[PDB]
């Protein structure tokens, strides 16, 4: 996250890191004991990975941090890396063995259909992760947050080149200067409602980090709701 | 009166033409309208001293 700013812990219990050959190159959030939900394209070539929930500064114990080993990786059926390395971009995994829920291990709300759209259009959501705290830049050790403003559909497209369909969305602002990054892709975009956050989309992609003119780009939640329950039904 | 298309039928979470509801962990308050912890560690609460 660039712009953003540090976590204090279990600010945000439901966030993961992943692990594979490189330590910290995505994120997760936690849907329950035994499964996270992340981005496809961070686990689309199926390679031994770590999850882990209650992480704070990922160079310090806390105490407070579980690690768990990926026994399975559901990416959405219609994800399609040969085709598209960013459409329809998410994955569940299965914890080898149950996460224990505490005040820094906590789930993720996610609402149905409906109500996770209504969430989104509220404007306004926190994205988190250990990504990169600068454009090509060193990735964070405390977790980062940022609240980032929904961009409209029109301001969107005009944006990019590239094609942005409509179960993805933009967040950012207008001049740049904070943003999501590389190494935060899987992690959550939540809304608050009340005190109780829900998952409103996944940090997906987007070409430079904080450039003025380009928006970060999520995959709408709503869209894969009822996947997301029943692949993960305890 | 009373109606989902107006304030969320001053449903806290979840609203139904009305009969208030919560997510999963969550259950519905004395007033009908709110949403109460009914686990522990319920889904998206911080509850770290900020
Ligand atoms: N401009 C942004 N707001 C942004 C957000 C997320 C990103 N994710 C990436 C990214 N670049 N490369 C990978 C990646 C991760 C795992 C495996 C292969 C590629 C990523 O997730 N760039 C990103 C840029
Ligand atoms: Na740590």
């Amino acid at each position: 996250v660039v712009g953003g700013e540090d976590a204090k812990p279990g600010q945000f219990p439901w966030q993961v890191v992943l692990n594979g050959k490189v330590d910290a190159f995505c994120g997760g959030s936690i849907v329950n004991e035994k499964w996270i939900v992340t981005a496809a394209h961070c686990v689309e070539t199926g390679v031994k990975i770590t999850v882990v929930a209650g992480e704070h500064n990922i160079e310090e114990t806390e105490h407070t941090e579980q690690k768990r080993n990926v026994i399975r990786i559901i990416p959405h059926h219609n994800y399609n890396a040969a085709i598209n390395k960013y459409n329809h971009d998410i994955a569940l995994l299965e914890l080898d063995e149950p996460l224990v829920l505490n005040s820094y291990v906590t789930p993720i709300c996610i609402a149905d259909k409906e109500y996770t759209n209504i969430f989104l259009k509220f404007g306004s959501g926190y994205v988190s992760g250990w990504g990169r705290v600068f454009h090509k830049g060193r990735s964070a050790l405390v977790l980062q947050y940022l609240r980032v403003p929904l961009v409209d559909r029109a301001t969107c497209l005009r944006s990019t080149k590239f094609t942005i369909y409509n179960n993805m969305f933009c967040a950012g602002f207008h001049e740049g200067g904070r943003d999501s990054c590389q190494g935060d892709s899987g992690g959550p975009h939540v809304t608050e409602v009340e005190g109780t956050s829900f998952l409103t989309g996944i940090i997906s992609w987007g070409e430079e980090c904080a450039m003025k003119g380009k928006y970060g780009i999520y995959t709408k939640v709503s869209r894969y709701v009822n996947w997301i329950k029943e692949k993960t039904k305890l | 009166d009373v109606t989902c298309n107006i304030k969320n039928g001053r449903c806290e979470q979840f609203c139904k033409n009305v009969v208030c509801s919560c997510t999963e962990g969550y259950r519905l308050a004395e007033n009908q309208k709110s949403c109460e912890p009914a686990v522990p560690f319920p889904c998206g609460r911080v509850s770290v001293s900020q």
